[PDB]
């Protein structure tokens, strides 16, 4: 009744048969449409381009002054003896103790409503498996971690845990432009020598760690303030970027920004278990088949996933058996065979089958052919492992086997013959 | 870029990326040895050239074993008819002896 462990490969139909002796049941075909890495994440920080805002000089005539306060982050220096005038250019009668409150603080732009959010991710795994019982075709989201029962069409499925499963995400930063795999250290970036100068606790924060430095000085000219200004590193670093998370993956993974996922990562194996509601009224149909043969056509040495071959047989038993196979993959799986001849079928060749044990019901042969050495000259591609397989060349290389035997017959004779001489006389 | 049905993606401007498994209007059909091997007939990764290297080394072993044993055989060929029944003037020694002369020299 239950239990196969199928590999995760997308769009390729795995055939599982594991039912009671005598096949007359429903053959299980299962497809992975996509795998769906659903995050269980911690938000490290929000970062964005920033607008530092320096108010224009406010002076108060003569004497000292003192400053105070925070707006998000602040620096404040009160310059003194500002200006040199005494005629309404200081706006004062003093210029020896006259004071300027200069101040600067950090505000956030309008990029901050958009990119970018830093996540530590460890994803939890959801599958989007397609169940084909040969009578309906339907797909279903289900979490594949845990022991997770669902019944669909009133056939039980129990999804067993998924392990040995690739993770692209680690330290990652998700921009709206394109995801990038980048390392950082949160709440400890500042100044303008780095990308992600402002460090913010939340999306709509009021506290920011930045070390940004912009230097006011006292007016001492006929103009109106001297400034040396290092401006924002973020706008500069914006071009340079990291390196993409998208290209990161040995096999599959198209990383989608908006929900935060990776679709189609062909890794991890799903053990599956089922009670398909066997009995039924089994056994009461069971084709049998005779004269089993393999023809090979469409052998080209291009790497594609297709497969185009035929098998010749004859049937005289009218039925549907549960077909086919547990070391081979057909694209068909339901065939009412009443009579039979040549039957062309599609196969998943060079996908996850490079070998095939072809069954049509309880009956079987092993196939097939096409693997020449390096001239090229066709040969069979089955049975013994010799690496162009069974070939006139493979046999000719094997024929060293006689050499060790001839050198052994010479040793046996000489060892026995000495002992015999001493005895002889 | 070579692709043996793995997947290679190229990104060109403001257009969708295209990933390909080198799909054409051809197919395979029960290719590849049951125990792991490389795509197409081609030698690389060496798994078609490994059989050449192995077979070549094997022939040398037959010569090395034959020759070394042979030498020991020639000393027994002298010994046996001498001891058997001398063997000092008989034609009998000669039949065994021809082998022994070829072995030693």
């Amino acid at each position: 009744y239950e239990s196969t462990t199928m590999p995760n490969q997308v769009g390729i139909p795995f055939k599982a048969l594991i039912e009671r002796p005598g096949y007359a049941g429903l053959p299980l075909s299962l497809v992975v449409i996509k795998s769906e890495l659903v995050p269980s994440l911690v938000q490290d920080y929000i970062t964005c381009n920033y607008k530092t805002v320096v108010p224009s000089p406010y002076i108060k005539c003569c004497g000292g002054a003192e400053c105070s306060k925070n707006e998000a982050d602040y620096k404040c220096s009160v310059f003194t003896g500002v200006y040199p005038f005494m005629w309404g250019g200081a706006y004062c009668f003093c210029d020896t103790e006259n004071s300027q409150m200069s101040e600067v603080y950090v505000t956030r732009g309008e990029s901050c409503e958009a990119d970018a959010i830093a996540y530590q991710v460890t994803a939890s795994l959801k599958a989007q498996v397609m169940i084909s019982i040969g009578e309906l075709n339907q797909t279903v989201d289900v979490f594949v971690n845990g022991d997770s029962p669902a019944r669909i069409q009133q056939s039980k499925f129990i999804l067993g845990p998924i392990s040995s499963a690739w993770s692209p995400f680690d330290k990652v930063i998700v921009y709206r432009d394109e995801v990038y795999n980048e390392d950082y250290a949160p709440y400890g970036s500042g100044q303008a020598g780095r990308f992600g100068d402002i460090q913010s606790r939340t999306v709509n924060s009021t506290d920011v760690y930045a070390n940004t430095n912009l230097k006011l000085k006292r007016p001492a000219s006929g103009n109106v303030v001297p400034y040396t200004q290092t401006p924002s590193g973020f706008s500069y670093w914006k071009k340079e970027k990291g390196v993409p998370l998208n290209r990161n993956a040995p096999f599959g993974c198209i990383i989608k920004v908006n929900p935060v996922r990776a679709e189609n990562c062909v890794y991890g194996n799903i053990p599956i278990s089922m009670d398909i509601a066997d009995a039924f009224t089994r056994i009461d149909e069971s084709p049998s088949v005779s004269l089993k043969a393999c023809e090979v056509q469409s052998c080209t040495y291009s790497s594609d996933f297709g497969g185009v071959a035929s098998i010749s047989y004859t049937s005289n038993k009218v039925g549907k058996c549960a077909i086919s196979s547990n070391s081979a993959t057909m694209k068909d799986s339901v065939q009412d065979v009443q009579e039979s001849g040549a039957l062309s079928l599609f196969f998943a060749t060079s996908s996850v089958e490079p070998n095939f044990v072809v069954q049509v019901c309880n009956a079987r042969i092993t196939c097939g052919k096409c693997e020449p050495p390096k001239d090229i000259v066709p040969y069979a591609a089955k049975n013994d492992a010799e690496f162009p397989s069974i070939s006139t060349t493979a046999w000719q290389w094997l024929a060293t086997t006689s050499g060790p035997l001839t050198i052994l017959v010479v040793a046996i004779i000489v060892v026995v013959v000495v002992s015999i001489v001493v005895c002889a006389r | 870029i070579q692709v043996g049905a793995e997947g290679v993606e190229y990104v060109w401007g403001n257009n969708n990326p295209v990933r390909l498994w080198a799909q054409k209007s051809s197919s395979s059909s029960a290719h590849g040895n049951p125990i792991s091997i490389v795509s197409h007939y081609y030698d690389l990764y060496p798994y078609w050239t490994i059989t050449v290297l192995a077979s070549l080394g094997l022939l040398i072993v037959i010569s090395s074993g034959f020759s070394c044993f042979l030498c020991s055989v020639a000393r027994t060929k002298c010994l046996t008819p001498y001891q058997l029944a001398p063997g000092a003037q008989l034609p009998t020694f000669i039949a065994l002896l021809c082998c022994a002369k070829s072995a030693r020299a």
